[PDB]
């Protein structure tokens, strides 16, 4: 006997104020009952269950499954109630490694932890809560009643405290050899280095020699899986990684939940496939909760899919990582609120791509979109590979330092350099900041009645140049653009505008190149038409000159 | 300090569980020399997946220092964290502060790490050092003695504080010293190189009582609601006037018995922005009248202690800030300007996190505590950036602006 160490175990409670579960078994067949006693008896013996006396008073309900092909009978123990009630742990295991994050390595081994799962003991004093019950034939006797020694396969802790008990069993191996790489995954440990297959396979007995200090025998996975790895949905291949096969389906019938199909599979796939789109495919899914619903495509997302199509025909890959490179993160504007970026060390071998939506908004404009673009990149890079990459961004630097100097808002991007790939971002239009000299001074107002939707939108000007138009199914907020929009389109060149209206100002003080409003569109493609253009507030109903003039115009 | 003392959570609470966000590697390689040499102290230790809190931690450095520096963020923590009157029924702040002429930011934050923490509260203090790629797991720890930045710390060591520096208040009596969180305020009304004299005279004495040699130098002497000032001109033009009635129209929320229509008057007509309008008598008065009315002080501005204090920052261009801290709006308690924010040249958002940890400093010397910021930026941009610049052992709240406020002329 060769003297093992024990998994230190972990101490487990129940919500507070909780109990246990007590929750009936339910009646059983002959035949299941002598399948679980069979079944229980074996692992009775193997001292994952411990028979229990009629004192302790909770239960979990017990089931027998079996499957088509293997003439077994499968145990179950209903683990739902008794979660319920469990402490939360750490969840130390949600997110996975990006392959793009991954070296490669010369050698990979998989070792199977199955059975090491099962010396993993239970807290003790929670052992008590895990105890279902065996009915007996034809309940004439006493049901059989177990509880766990070992983690129960269903219970809520089982994952978290398994991983947490074999990442500190392998933590003095890793730690004393940093030429190897270690990964565990359900039942699985991943073992890589760039060693020679001669001293690879020697780290991979040494550290079996170290898991034998507490009693764990860890054969090779059956049936050896040759590469690539198909884990969390790629294909990890030893110089190359890729997401699975892509097959897009034919169809001319698409519902709402075939279009939520297709959008998984695109987000998918954009991580390496270049210039993924998915607007006008998801624009199909605005607000609906009927899957079944069948939604004809636009002519418009027609186009988007078979874009992708054409994007999908052939497969692609990317490259795993060089520490020694330089990161570099390119980015180009698509369109309709849609942005593409590839990460790369060296031209046309891509370790990833991504895509970035425009987010919800009445307004915004291409500057904007292009700074959260590259925060969310630079979020995932440092995810990735903790460093933020260089940027190569489709907009120039004059146009950069002419947006954040003037631009209300503090901003900032992280180390870039221009590309010239079009279509590129640029200002479309800058007011002035101060009256230009022998422009025409517009002095512009709106009013709309509340109840009658009624208004009126105009400008008086210091030529005396007047307009007033009457307005049906309008707002005040409405006939106050009405009224820029319209000395813009009878102005020169170069024009003074005054405004009392805080909401017009609000609006193109913000700066938008688009809208959901076309009126402000209406105003924006004007201003892109102007040479000069200044714009100038005053508070209403004081008495100022013009202002005075046109508000008496424009209400009623 | 063998016996802890007892410290709860408030009643139906739970610990924290904040999101720890990603970290370059170069700070988790920090963490982990910092983290590892704490744990060989016994000041934290690693935890178990029985522990499911956490509290974000970043790593950065002091003003002026290569070494780096461990942050935890307890912002969380500390919000449900019981309220605390560990010896008393509080602090009275010292309203004398303000008033000294210097006064030096001291790092005391080290003794934290010689006061257990109470075995029962530790759990509540965990803490992960990230992976990157999650390529393994964090590193998760715990906290076995008081730590920094906790509202808990100040408060459970501030018995032990307040006999440590009895003797040199003993024989300094003019000197305030206030505590904040980690840091210690020394002020004096002495010249410049007096005051010196005895922070080096208070830190030696702390270094004998069981350090950092850090420190920071204030001047509340100019503190206050900076004066709404209208322009001084020979010839207006039609544009001028109309500046001028919208920011007296503006202050006429603040101030009673502003008028503009005289200067209104001016405006009669329909005129080219650009043509000189020439001020009459009367419109000369009234302007006078409401430069008069500028000079006095806002009526009815009082600090109450249980509102929150706000702070708006509005960026003016080239290097340049304003601020106006107030609990009620347009009943400012504080006004100011930044120029030339150091070593951000071409920066905006570093320049904002450094005006955000002055004017933290600022409220923390006036009434102690941080006031909650309106932040002119988006948050995506500030919440990748802010971290990078961040030099204080203490973080205020915040929220985002998303429309200009017109009122950034009026402060220019
Ligand atoms: C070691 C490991 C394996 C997997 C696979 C799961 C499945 N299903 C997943 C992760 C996250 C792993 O974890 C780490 N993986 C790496 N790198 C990889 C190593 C594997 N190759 C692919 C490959 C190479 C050689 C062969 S081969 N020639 O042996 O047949 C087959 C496949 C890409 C890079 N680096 C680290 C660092 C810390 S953890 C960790
Ligand atoms: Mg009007």
């Amino acid at each position: 006997m060769v003297p093992i160490s024990p998994i230190e175990t972990v101490p487990v409670k129940l919500k507070p104020g909780m109990d246990g579960p007590k929750v009936k078994q339910w009646p059983l067949t002959e035949e299941k009952i002598k399948a679980l006693v069979e079944i229980c008896t074996e692992m009775e013996k193997e001292g994952k269950i411990s028979k229990i006396g009629p004192e302790n008073p909770y239960n979990t309900p017990v089931f027998a499954i079996k499957k088509k092909d293997s003439t077994k009978w499968r145990k179950l123990v209903d683990f739902r109630e008794l979660n319920k009630r469990t402490q939360d742990f750490w969840e130390v295991q949600l997110g996975i490694p990006h392959p793009a994050g991954l070296k490669k390595k010369k050698s990979v081994t998989v070792l199977d932890v199955g059975d090491a799962y099962f010396s993993v003991p239970l807290d003790e004093d929670f052992r008590k809560y895990t105890a279902f019950t065996i009915p007996s034939i034809n309940n004439e006797t006493p049901g059989i009643r177990y509880q766990y020694n070992v983690l129960p396969q269903g219970w809520k802790g089982s994952p978290a405290i398994f991983q947490s008990s074999m990442t500190k069993i392998l933590e003095p191996f890793a730690a004393q050899n940093p030429d190897i790489v270690i990964y565990q995954y359900m039942d699985d440990l991943y073992v890589g280095s760039d060693l020679e297959i001669g001293q690879h396979r020697t780290k991979i007995e040494e550290l079996r020699q170290h898991l034998l200090r507490w009693g764990l025998t860890t054969p090779d996975k059956k049936h050896q899986k040759e590469p690539p790895f198909l884990w969390m949905g790629y294909e990890l291949h030893p110089d190359k990684w890729t997401v699975q096969p892509i097959v897009l389906p034919e169809k001319d019938s698409w519902t709402v939940n075939d279009i939520q199909k297709l959008v998984g599979k695109l987000n998918w796939a954009s991580q390496i496939y270049p210039g993924i789109k998915v607007r006008q495919l998801s624009k199909l899914l605005r607000g609906t909760k009927a899957l079944t619903e069948v939604i004809p495509l636009t002519e418009e997302a027609e186009l988007e899919l078979a874009e992708n199509r054409e994007i999908l025909k052939e497969p692609v890959h990317g490259v795993y990582y060089d520490p020694s490179k330089d990161l570099i993160a390119e980015i180009q504007k698509q369109g309709q609120g849609q942005w593409t970026y590839q990460i790369y060390q060296e031209p046309f071998k891509n370790l990833k791509t991504g895509k970035y939506a425009r987010m919800r908004g009445a307004h915004t404009n291409d500057v904007k979109q292009l700074t959260e673009a590259v925060q969310k990149i630079t979020t995932e890079s440092i995810v990735i590979w903790g460093k933020t990459p260089k940027f190569k961004l489709p907009i120039q630097k004059e146009t950069w330092e002419t947006w954040w100097t003037e631009y209300w808002q503090a901003t900032w991007i992280p180390e870039w350099e221009f590309v010239n790939t079009p279509p590129l971002v640029k200002l479309w239009y800058q007011l002035e900041k101060e009256p230009i000299v022998g422009a025409e001074t517009f002095y512009v107002d709106g009013a709309a009645n509340r109840e009658t939707k009624l208004g009126k939108a105009g400008y008086v000007t210091n030529k005396g140049r007047q307009k007033v138009v009457p307005l049906t199914n309008t707002t005040n907020q409405k006939t106050e653009l009405q009224a820029i929009y319209l000395a813009l389109q009878d102005s020169g060149l170069e024009v003074n505008i005054v405004t009392d209206s805080q909401y017009a100002l609000g609006i193109i003080q913000a700066q938008p190149d688009k809208s959901e409003s076309e009126l402000v569109n209406q105003i924006i493609e004007q201003l892109i038409k102007k040479e000069k253009v200044y714009l100038a507030w005053v508070p209403a109903h004081k008495g100022i000159g013009g202002n005075e003039q046109v508000d008496k115009l424009v209400s009623a | 300090p063998i016996e802890t003392v007892p410290v709860k959570l408030k009643p139906g609470m739970d610990g924290p569980k904040v999101k720890q966000w990603p970290l370059t590697e170069e700070k988790i390689k920090a963490l982990v020399e910092i983290c590892t040499e704490m744990e060989k102290e016994g000041k934290i230790s690693k935890i178990g997946p029985e522990n499911p809190y956490n509290t974000p931690v970043f790593a950065i450095k002091k003003k002026d220092s290569t070494k780096w520096r461990k942050l935890v963020d307890f912002r969380e923590l500390n919000k449900r964290t019981q309220d605390f009157w560990e010896v008393q029924l509080g602090i009275p702040h010292p309203a004398g502060l303000k008033k000294k002429k210097s006064v030096t930011v001291l790092d005391v934050g080290d003794a934290y790490f010689s006061v257990p923490l109470d075995e029962d509260f530790r759990k509540y203090t965990a803490f992960t050092i990230p992976s990157i790629n999650n390529k393994t797991p964090g590193i998760r720890y715990q906290y076995n003695v008081l730590p920094q930045g906790w509202k808990g710390s100040p408060a459970i060591f501030q018995s032990s504080m307040t006999k440590i520096l009895e003797p040199f208040k003993k024989q300094n009596p003019d000197i305030v010293i206030y505590q904040y969180m980690d840091d210690l305020y020394v002020g004096s009304d002495l010249e410049i190189g007096q005051h010196r004299t005895k922070i080096e005279e208070l830190r030696q004495h702390l270094l004998r009582w069981g350090f950092l040699w850090m420190g920071y130098e204030l001047h509340p002497d100019k503190w206050t609601v900076q004066p709404i000032v209208l322009p001084e001109k020979d010839s207006w033009t039609v544009n001028d006037i109309q500046k001028l009635v919208g920011k007296l129209n503006w202050a006429s929320q603040i101030y009673p018995g502003i008028k503009v229509r005289q200067l209104s008057k001016l405006l009669r007509g329909t005129k080219a922005l650009t043509e000189v309008i020439p001020l009459t008598e009367e419109a000369e008065l009234e302007l006078a009248e409401n430069r008069e009315i500028l000079k006095e002080p806002v009526h009815g501005v009082y600090y109450d202690p249980s509102k929150d204090l706000i702070a708006e920052i509005q960026k003016q261009g080239q290097g340049q800030w304003t601020y106006q801290i107030y609990q009620e709006p347009f009943k400012n308690l504080k006004t100011g300007k930044y120029a030339r924010m150091r070593g951000a040249h071409t920066n905006d958002v570093k320049q904002l996190t450094e005006a955000v940890q002055k004017i933290t400093t600022e409220s923390i010397v006036i009434w102690g505590k941080t006031p909650k910021f309106k932040l002119p930026i988006q948050k995506e941009t500030w919440e990748t950036w802010w971290t990078e610049y961040w030099q204080a052992t203490w973080i205020p709240e915040w929220e985002f602006v998303n429309t200009p406020p017109l009122v950034k002329l009026w402060y220019q």
